[PDB]
């Protein structure tokens, strides 16, 4: 068959990822710019959200040296690829769980409604990367709103689980946190309730 | 905005290391014990963050002068430098390399780093760059040394120097791992040995290159990275 | 009444695919934790049906005629042949062979196939047949072609018939899928990988067989299967 | 040593299974005769009974794409191998469960008692063979019956098993169903409660 | 106009097959008894015409819509792409690609074929293409199965496509045949063997391309050809 | 010594080869553009003219399945590489013998005179390529015509054949087919009276 | 594929093939019992007809050691396997032509009509298998007669021969010797009028 060059393989982010990665997280200094977990200044467009969890691995313990990427369309359903500090939103963001902070964030706006690639219109989500050490190739998943029940009910992502009570595991659950919407999403690695997690 | 023009070649999950791989003691409580779920590519999966007007300083890619407190690190003067293609062998240009390592005597700058070796006060260990039209970038920084973990009763991880690269989608984002070409200690890691097959191992070792030394001064490494290959879609929908 | 007096040799698990087999994603929560537990042969194990007495309707095996709907079939008109022995190399006369498979897009008649090839109206995927005297039985069929499935994000089933074998006892019966000489979908198929030995693989692919094709008509395809061994009981309670 | 013919190797039966070995479950025609689930006729002698029984996975999930095949005794305690659909009493039958009845049935009659090669009789039983996708190679069990208490304590088969609580997997649990006299057996391919399957 | 500044490396015609090889039988009185006469290229045979401003139609490289009488051909969904280059590793661009083949059967639509094999009513057989700039075509149809033939008494023509490509002149003009990876019937195809070396024979067989594949929806097979490499004139005439 | 890729090499167009180059003469239907045999517009500048002829093979017979190709200088002597339907003239075309049809014909204008790579003018010719079952790798050609006999005696070409009689088997007999100026060209591809082939 | 044991290849008859297998036609003496050209005895059922040839090689000289044998059904489409000399007919026979008869003889029965195995009826013929030095591999043909027109016009045999010029050198010409029906058919093995040859 043909034989493309093989991908890089994949190795573990090791423990001290925050120090390249996440330099305030890790108490180093930072640089003038850095990539984090603040997607939306205060005025940009959209239902501005707090989002929060914990991360488990296979003992029930928490996590707390993982590290997360995030991407997600803006209130109008649209991926800004242009990462830029000046932007009031960018679509892309990093967060963190430490051992000061057991519980990573994130501050951005619930993101709009993409199409899928036959034009079937997704709920909206937000897609999570986990590294961390132990895990040897990051782990894909989406984080979906608990709030937008009928649209979650046709998303032909979440109907590709064969499995009803898997789906649940991918619900992330409204809450207040000093009078602002926050949605609580935790992740199990491993175990009861495990997560699902994605391959494409 | 970002397009779905793209179509990122499916990932061979038997090159890349499983997730359950026992000697690396860390991988037994945090790895999946159900299927991943397979899904299509949407614009979710195919568009990506481009850092193209992100602010760098000008010595982000040096480690030998983005930490200083009055002097020179401690340790081998290198460059490390390659070419990142995707696996149809294009340039990505553009692109987003991180990455970060230990001092001279294998000691991080972390406060959980607690190995006897002390710290270089005039290193930091954390370098970014953008890669240049033709898919090439360069750091350059001092050679890690190898460093004990509590893994097994007697491991030690080879010099290595951790990698993150962008490419075009988040379809494409890896973090990984370099090593040095001849180091003795590389067949006995236990996160090494997570890559089953060794062909790919081999793609993880940076190789000496002479010639792009600086003469009287410091060597160079070479390591290319290969992201996964893109193409345009075709016959989709009909 | 059937009556215990055959001993069949025991399995080797070794050679037949593990219950639990990762990259067949589906096998992971459908294959059991604790271990087999071995009983020693009784009446119940060593004895089972006979299907001789079974009404066969006239075109149990001949799939190219035994749906029908006005037509012919399209597809590669083919015989499937074979002998089915047991380990001795003893033919196994008068046992019960069934077969079922997709049509030549790859579409298999049941409600929850949902691959877009077609349905072919003249083509029902079925077939059963008795083996003879001498152990050999046949089939007439179009050659299934490959189809994807819901595994690894671009995995695709090599073509493929699959069979089931009832033999003399329950001790013997066997559900297993023939390949096709030369497919190159073969080593690439989790499910196929199940089977750790490559030898065993090869058992299962049907070689092309011009000496049994129809001249200007159909080729052939030489399928043999092997079932237990079976001997007499021998030195037993004394 | 003495190295035989090796075994052709066992594969998946597969999730279509239905079209080749269970016509009416996959919604396809029928042929005139077909190997099914309705081992005794109503004059067969013996007693008349129900079988009926659900199939999880180790998530604790239905299985709704399994058959299973059955090879027991008539009510005298006589394997009958000749199969014929006019017989009074087949020894084999095949049913399944399918998305539509998540549940197997079957209609056979209560076996009387066989001995093994020793001489020893053993409890009354069904033998079970299990098929599915995600199964290699098929899993072989016995049902025994909650009601022959007596013979099920001292079965040599039963006794084979060396932890008590995982001699109670097998034992089918009399109840009604329609009012009629019924045994359900529920199989648990993994985990908590994993039914014991034999190799032989 | 047409203006004579290329040459063409001259063709190996023991590359290519022979005129007479007796085991394809109508070649016996269709191959000349006298000698080839070489002449020296001129603006005649160095020109050739060019396809740019032929009018396609939207489908005229998509054999799964082509034809279509309501609905869609049964068979193996197949994408088959490559790219035309010349012998130096020259793209061709602008090129014609035609193509035709059987239907999934081996029937083929033309009155003269009377093999049993039915027609599909949704098949049509027939494609064409312009190569793009970087010489890449493109088709999408159904593979197709084999047929046998008059030659021999039990002959088989192994599943193929015909190709025809113009190139940049009538020197550079070639029609050839397609084969599939893995086909047992290609070693035995006296068509096939009317070319002696065998590496010339690897050459036509197209090879499974997974990463072309449109995941649950087709296949893909690639195909590159090679067309004689193009060369200025130089020293000519003085 | 240098070797550059290998030519992937000829094999035989077949009996079908209608199908995918001669629709019509296949009896399928037509694309809204194909490329055949009428090359001169009724408008186009120089000499109208018809081109027939029959294709022998080595016992005498017909052959009813060639396809054959051309190419052609225009009136003036010039090739016009831009094929398109709407010109007055295209210098390329393509004609077929059939089951039905035993004759190919041609409609065309005499071309003018082009010179070879020395400077020296070859007598007026019309490339051709004959493709069939049976055929290999295809035959090329020349066709002449026998009222140009003093460019003949002078072509370049027509003076490499070695013997005279095989030089006469290239030049097509002037005749008349329905009143108009025709040009016969039979091709004996093996045998008595074979015409010449070129390798170039 | 599925390789059988090969076929033991063929060899020529050579030279002397007459000693082994035509004792007369090698003037050896011969032994009680012979297989040879008489297959009627006179009182047989059916026309009589004499059969007579020549065999002529490639540069028109006559070949006078060649060995032929013969297989046909007799006047009602049987052929009769049981080869006994006592018979009124039997269906095999071998004749020769030597130094001395430059021509074969073969005294039979006009065949009646046989079916392929389409059922459709084949015209009357006769099967020879030709031997000879020189002959690597026997040459196999059919006699067919000239005054069954209408039935060789629909022989499903004669028709798969491509040119109609060829199917006739498998027709034999009717005319007397002696007040006696013969056929005459000579067999042309290469070149003008070379004999049609088939492969089964
Ligand atoms: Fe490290
Ligand atoms: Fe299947
Ligand atoms: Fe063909
Ligand atoms: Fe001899």
């Amino acid at each position: 068959p043909i034989e493309l060059l093989p991908e890089t393989p994949s190795q573990t982010a090791g423990p001290y990822v925050h120090i390249g990665l996440a330099l305030e997280a890790a108490g180093n200094p930072t640089r003038d710019q850095e990539i984090w977990n603040r997607l939306a200044k205060p005025d940009a467009p959209g239902e501005h959200i707090l989002l929060l969890g914990q991360v488990y691995d296979g003992n029930g313990h928490l996590v707390r040296d993982s590290f997360l990427e995030v991407w997600q369309a803006d209130a109008n359903g649209e991926y800004q690829d242009a990462y830029n500090l000046e932007n009031a939103f960018n679509s892309f963001g990093r967060t963190a769980t430490t051992f000061d902070a057991g519980e990573w964030t994130l501050h951005t706006v619930k993101p709009g409604v993409v199409n899928n690639a036959a034009g079937v219109p997704m709920a909206p989500h937000i897609n999570i990367s986990l590294f961390a050490r132990g895990i040897n190739i990051h782990l894909h998943t989406r984080l979906y709103f608990d709030d937008e029940a009928q649209a979650n009910a046709k998303c032909p992502v979440l109907n590709l689980i064969e499995q009803p009570q898997r789906r649940e595991t991918l619900i992330a659950k409204r809450c207040e946190v000093d009078g602002k919407t926050a949605y609580r999403f935790d992740i199990r690695i491993q175990g009861e309730g495990e997560t699902v997690f994605f391959d494409f | 905005p970002a397009q779905d023009n793209s179509r990122f070649v499916i990932r061979d999950r038997n090159w890349h290391p499983k997730a359950l791989t026992p000697d690396y003691k860390t991988s037994i409580a945090r790895s999946p014990r159900q299927a991943l779920v397979s899904i299509p590519q949407s614009i979710s999966e195919t568009t990506g963050p481009n850092f193209s007007h992100l602010g760098f300083g000008a010595h982000d890619h040096d480690l030998l002068l983005n930490f200083n407190n009055g002097g020179l690190p401690i340790g081998e003067r290198i460059i490390v430098a390659g070419r990142v293609v995707d696996q149809y062998g294009k340039p990505v240009p553009n692109t987003l390399v991180e990455m970060w390592q230990a001092n001279a005597g294998g000691r991080e700058r972390h406060k959980n780093d607690r190995y006897l070796a002390p710290l270089d006060p005039n290193f930091g260990g954390v370098g970014r760059c953008l890669t240049d039209s033709d898919g090439y970038y360069s750091f350059r920084t001092i050679k890690p040394g190898p460093y004990p973990w509590r893994n097994g009763p007697n491991d030690w991880r080879p010099a290595h120097i951790h990698f993150g690269i962008s490419g075009p989608s988040i379809a494409t984002k890896l973090i990984t791992q370099l090593y040095f070409e001849g180091d003795p200690l590389i067949p006995m890691c236990p996160i090494v040995k997570s890559i089953a097959n060794p062909e790919a191992v081999q793609q993880l070792i940076a190789k000496l290159d002479m010639n792009n030394a600086n003469p009287m001064d410091c060597l160079a490494y070479r390591f290319d990275i290969v992201l996964r290959g893109q193409r345009k879609t075709h016959f989709e929908n009909c």
